[PDB]
């Protein structure tokens, strides 16, 4: 989930 | 007060010609305005388990519920419902609910064994997975419904003390209430997202049972509330086990991101299956991104 | 908010000098403005049993309740009550209820063994049939009272909960509550009938125990609500068992009328003894028509679907059997609870429940046949599980044989074998 | 809604610089504004037992509760409490209650063995007499607390359920409920638009609920005294399905009877405690309904069942003379209630003072004696049916014999035979 | 059957 | 009996 917020 | 047709994790039309009826850990159901009719599409997250399908909606359903066995549809004004099992072995069935003057179906729900319909006048009409009616019950005006196995979690609205919740098991013996119209400690809603709070005035984004059998609710304050120890009415407590506002802030380095919003699907023991929305609107649009999991 | 004096099936004066105080299955009590006093008339439907009489009211009684042994009167303002037994053997007695500043008597009730008075401050004063007080209790403000033998059905109101109800039994020892201020989901009123809703703000046209001892209420929504499973507090449900507006609609050939209304008196098993009112107003007039009998019907009929089958309203047998299944299931479940805890009261309950369970399976087998006609093996099996009599399970097997569904026959025989194996334990 | 700091029989400052924190049968606790601090004075009615003392309050205590062994003080805003035992054996101890944003302590209570603190968020923090904390509980917002020995009577309020009450016992391990959040049918105040200049508006701003006081009776039964000046006692609180709130005293009606039937606008009752059948109170004369300084000597008002009608009392008088026929009905009802309560008390808790069995004995005696007066008036009017129903409610068999002789003197032989049937039926049920 | 007759008479 | 005397005095 930490990678999803980074790309957003 | 306006009784708006509710479904778990539903999205409004907005200025587009398509929206989501319901949405949970099983999948997402969307409907598109055509030339005259509608086009409903039932998709799943485990594509290797359920066959996606679509049909033409001649009635214009605005109510839906999705379980692991079938999809329940409903029309809030004509009182028409329809259950479509995921497997072609079982037949689709259709039935019309009696509605008085100005009576609207506000919420529907389904399990492998039960089908629930609630109205703005407080009617609680329950059926089995084939449409056979079991009882017609009169309660407070219903605004939100969800179910699991034989349990049913209903949100009611009273003219006096406001919102309340009830919890009951529809066992083969007789319906048993654990909680009967107790206070709902949810935070009511306080613009670009003004289209949503007209589609859902009560701000209940979604509600469901946990994987261990506890009722949950996700208000406009974006806090997952959990009802613990409901079998013991003395120790019944609501626990805000997840504030999605804090978790987004902590994972953005510490910067207040106003483009990130959480859309709840279910609670699988330790993780919150949800949809992370990017945009000015707090509701997800098309295409639907991949489901995320937020720890508790 | 202003509490109004309530009595079962009471009517307002309107533009006249006369109205009905109370009204039920026993008879009707009317009062006529007589210059400065009132003329009360107590009438009966079974003219053979009791003799209609009348007396002069020097107090202005606006509260009344009628049972088979006597009549109870009350004054909402002065607090004076009077119990007049029907027979001349027993004497009339009169008491004065203490009322504080602004306290009004809102409802009275009487049985052959109890007399109940409820106030707007929540005072619950009980007496025996002779005026001997038992105990004074403080509850929530009472708006409606009815009683049967030793049991009391009270409706309360506040600014917080709204409308709640309590169900209690006035035993010989002490008072016991079956249900204490639980939610009452009766629809509140939302014009030509403005005179009525000022006389009855709640819209409670009447409330009463059923003939078999189940609490009932009839709000302004013209829907008969019965309290199911009131002996088990966690299983209590208010069941809508009659949409009187729908019945008049079905008997009128699908035509929307604005002149036919129902006035409830009591519920006898499955029949609603009522008064059919013709006119602009929803309350009965003088002279009072003869009582009518409306069979209860589960609200499962859709107007649009009924219009298609007719092209009196003809009901499709497939839909009428589904309604008969629900109606029998509800009535059977209630009457069984009555016989398992309180026994009999009329002498025919055991025979009624027997024929009731029979009509349950018969209507349920009709649905089972239509399921086999549509080759719906799954829906038929679920229907067979709900069958009561083992003879009905045998009948379902033969129906499956005529429909040439051998897969269904084997699964029903599993139910028969499972019930025969529970018989061996 | 705004929760206010509550204490039993507390008075507001009003337009003065001094008020009463709490007040009961033991004594009274007053506080005076002293420039920037406060001067608290703890006084007692039994001057022989305890010695009146006073100390300087640098914190501004607005919460207090008094028992026979010590005094409890509390600050609604800072969350600081202090328990000061009267005797020098144990030292005074002070704790600070955790309070969240806007959380106020709404009521405090203390017994010789227990200390209870209730907040506006519904936190129920309990301690022993030395400050050892018990489990912390989350309930409905508390507005009023009283306790006696190991038992607690709590009053809760919400915008949903309204006014509820809970009755519990603080055991050695954890808290056990006799009743949890049942309806509290206490009458709420009715404030008008002319009350905005009324002299007693200050009280209902200081005590919105109108709970003038609440306490356990001398025999351990919960009582409450709302703004309607009616003493409500909780009957059959050990059996939940039989719980009843019984109005046992209309103090406004009594004052009307003591004043010769004249409606007064200057006499009010301030409740302290209930001793068996007597309400220890303070008779306040003046414009305000709460006592001011100096405090009069406590008065004693016997409880009377609200069955008296003003109109009937005025006609019978033409002190307020009460007709014996009507007074016998009240004495029968009052005895029945008192007997029923004391019987439940002795069957579960035994005795507590040593003479209860003697009290119940004379109580049941006055029950039948007053009941026989009703039976005599029924026979005087030839009402055989009403007399027979009265005889069924008789307790002692020797009371049945008296009813037989009364029926013989009234020349009602059919009634005599029916009363003797009761003796035979009671002899039969005693052997089966 | 008597009620259906009564409503039919009251109907029109 | 003492309370009735006190109320008589307070009225007087």
């Amino acid at each position: 989930i930490q990678e999803t917020i980074r790309k957003l | 007060f306006r009784y708006m047709p509710f479904s778990p994790a539903g999205t409004p039309f907005g200025f587009t010609d398509r929206r989501y009826l319901t949405m949970n850990e099983v999948g997402y159901v969307s409907t598109v305005k055509n030339s005259e009719q509608y086009s409903i599409t039932v998709s799943f997250f485990d594509v290797g388990r359920f066959r996606e399908y679509h049909f033409e909606d001649l009635f214009g359903y605005d109510l839906c519920f999705l379980n692991e066995k079938g999809t329940l549809f409903g029309q809030s004004k004509t009182g028409q419902i329809q259950y479509r099992p995921h497997d072609s072995i079982h037949s689709n069935w259709t039935k019309i609910i009696p509605l008085q003057a100005g009576e609207r179906i506000t919420s529907v729900a389904a399990t492998p064994v039960r089908v629930i319909v609630g109205t703005s006048l407080g009617y609680f009409r329950s059926f089995n997975q084939f449409g056979v009616p079991f009882a017609v019950e009169k309660t407070s005006p219903i605004v939100a419904l969800t179910a699991q196995n034989y349990r049913v979690f209903s949100v009611h609205y009273s003219q006096f003390h406001g919102l309340s919740y009830s919890l009951s098991e529809l066992g083969t013996s007789s319906k048993r209430y654990y909680k009967r119209e107790c206070p709902l400690p949810m935070s009511l809603p306080n613009d670009a997202n003004l289209d949503y709070y007209n589609f859902n005035p009560m701000g209940i984004k979604s509600l469901f049972f946990s994987s261990y059998g506890d009722p949950c609710i996700f208000g406009s304050d974006n806090t997952l509330l959990l009802l613990s120890k409901w079998r013991s009415p003395e120790e019944s407590k609501w626990l805000p086990i997840l504030d999605s506002n804090m978790e987004i802030w902590k994972m953005s380095g510490g910067k207040e991101t106003t483009d990130i919003h959480v859309w709840p699907l279910a609670l699988a023991y330790d993780t919150l299956n949800c949809i992370l929305v990017k945009g000015k609107h707090i509701w997800p649009e098309f295409p639907l991104p991949l489901p995320s999991e937020m720890e508790i």
